[PDB]
């Protein structure tokens, strides 16, 4: 199946150039009929098409970009990429590259979040949210982790690499006067299953390029 | 009807082995630099002559699509069976082909694909 | 450029309702229109192409209908996983342009959601701030009211909740309340409570815990 993978900085200084590269897996770049383009969402607000290329080299550009952004194709390498100029925290956004169909986007890319900003990344602490102790004997428990304090956003969240995942709730981060994130993510388990089955929330945040993995336990 | 699900089968393998050659016929005689300056086609009788031979095949291979389609929904109008996962002639051939992909056909079929219109429209 | 306008700009239906999406354009497009949906933290997938086209592998409650100026996307029967947002793009001529998106809701039964307070960790007690956390799970409708208590002392204004969004097959939502204190307030006081209001619940709920016990 094709896929489409973007890669690059989630985080630009302003008056920098924001450059990212989409990868396509399992297809070609070299596609006869199809043209290669990206979009954005910046947070609350609509879809804004950035421009296509064809794998010739070809380019088309929204007029409101026209004049700071090149879209490139390497066939050499599978990929296609684009780069903004001179952004501003207006360029805040989640970027799509996307497969164009002459206008019908018939697939998409997960989707970078890029965040415009002068402050440095940060890495999050990770705390646990431990099982109370009143846990319902043979019924339900909730337990979870608190993963504060990182910058820009996102972080991921996992619980046993994957394998727990039916009653997991990861929170949307919400912002700190401190002008860092903060988010939990919780999961509820039988009562029964603590003392016996490991919790471990796998936290990853790629802008710091750090992976955390805690243990999450009764208290004592 | 087995019978047109195995002409649809014989006639997408056929048009995905053809569809290259064609468009290779055209890279031939139109492809060019990306120099911002006019497309082949808008002065260069090889060229122009190539994409009136793929505008022939290519309208061909629409003419021959419509009366397959047509076949097949007169085929699901008058049987009651139905084909798992099979709602459209366009399900035949994703299910049959490698990375078929509707929209760069239906491109393809109605001259909207990269290919023709890169090389063969004037610009 | 061509500017497309979509009504309503968000619409809440219950689980077999039909749905309907209109997209204007400013000037005419023939029948070169997309419409996408783009479900929780996933990426846009198109659902249809051409107005009327409907993509394979899409479900057929999608369908799309209209031409020149006026277009309408109609959920046959709506299923809990189509809350998303859903955008209008036309392909007339460049650029592509989008609608602004619309909000698609689910309606469903009251649900009361299951409340869980949660001490801050002696690991983050170390480094001078405490966060102590309220979970409100799995319940509907959104409204709810969240009070702190410290010591029987309403609080405000140090807390933040984060909801959500409506689960892709109970149409529930959940909610995270965090109460932020320095480690010095935080030891000043013994009880901490967080107590639930909702239409759900027949009197409020109120989960807490003693510092240290």
């Amino acid at each position: 199946e094709v896929q489409l993978q973007e890669s690059g900085p989630g985080l630009v200084k302003p008056s920098e150039t924001l450059s990212l590269t989409c990868t396509v897996s399992g297809g070609s770049v070299s596609s006869s009929t199809y043209y290669w383009g990206w979009v954005r969402q910046p947070p609350g607000k609509g879809l804004e098409w950035i421009g296509s290329i064809y794998y010739s080299g070809s380019t088309y550009y929204n007029p409101s970009l026209k004049s700071r952004v090149t879209i490139s194709v390497d066939t050499s390498k599978n990929q296609f990429s684009l780069k903004l100029s001179s952004v501003t925290a207006a360029d805040t956004a989640v970027y799509y590259c996307a497969r164009d169909g002459t206008g019908a986007l018939d697939l998409w890319g997960r989707g970078t979040l890029v965040t415009v900003s002068s402050a440095s990344t940060k890495g999050p602490s990770v705390f646990p949210l431990a099982p109370s102790s009143k846990s319902t004997s043979g019924g339900t428990a909730a337990l979870g982790c608190l993963v504060k304090d990182y910058f820009p956003e996102p972080v991921t969240v996992s619980w046993n690499s994957g394998a727990l995942t039916s009653g997991v709730h990861t929170f949307p981060a919400v912002l700190q006067s401190s002008g860092l994130y903060s988010l939990s993510s919780v999961v509820t388990v039988p009562s029964s299953s603590l003392g016996t089955q490991t919790y471990i929330c796998n936290v990853n945040h790629k802008p710091s390029n750090t992976k955390v993995d805690k243990r999450v336990e009764p208290k004592s | 009807e087995p019978q047109i699900y195995r002409w649809i089968r014989e006639w997408g393998r056929d048009y995905v082995s053809e569809l290259p050659t064609e468009v290779q016929k055209l890279k031939e005689k139109c492809d060019g630099k990306i120099n911002y300056t006019d497309k082949k086609v808008c002065k260069v009788p090889p060229c122009q002559n190539a994409c009136k031979s793929y505008d022939q095949w290519i309208t061909r291979k629409k003419n021959q699509w419509d009366v397959l389609s047509n076949k097949f929904i007169s085929v699901k109008n008058a049987e009651k069976v139905q084909t798992a996962g099979i709602v459209t002639p366009y399900d035949i051939l994703k299910q049959e082909l490698d990375e078929f992909n509707e929209v760069a056909f239906e491109n393809e079929i109605n001259k909207r694909d990269g290919a023709y219109i890169e090389l063969c429209v004037c610009s | 450029d061509i500017v497309m306008t979509q009504s309503p700009s968000t619409l809440s239906a219950s689980v077999g309702d039909r749905v309907t999406i209109t997209c204007r354009a400013s000037q005419s497009i023939s029948s070169w229109l997309a419409w996408y949906q783009q479900r929780p933290g996933k990426a846009p997938r198109l659902l249809i192409y051409k107005a009327s086209s409907l993509l394979s592998g899409v479900p057929s409650r999608f369908g799309g209908s209209g031409s020149g100026t006026d277009f309408t996307l109609t959920i046959s029967s709506l299923q809990p996983d189509d809350f998303a947002t859903y955008h209008c793009q036309h392909y007339n001529t460049y650029p592509w342009t989008f609608g602004q998106g619309t909000k698609v809701e689910i309606k469903r039964t009251v649900a009361a959601p299951s409340v869980f307070i949660f001490p801050p960790s002696d690991e983050q007690l170390k480094s001078g701030t405490a966060s102590v956390v309220c979970l409100l799970n799995n319940f509907y409708p959104r409204e709810a009211k969240v009070q702190w208590k410290v010591d029987n002392a309403l609080q405000s204004g140090n807390s933040q909740e984060s909801v959500t969004e409506q689960d892709s097959k109970d149409s529930t939502y959940s909610l995270s309340s965090t109460l932020t204190l320095s480690k010095a307030d935080y030891e000043k006081h013994k009880v901490y409570a967080c107590e639930v209001t909702h239409q759900g619940l027949s009197s409020p709920v109120t989960k807490s815990f003693n510092r240290g016990e």
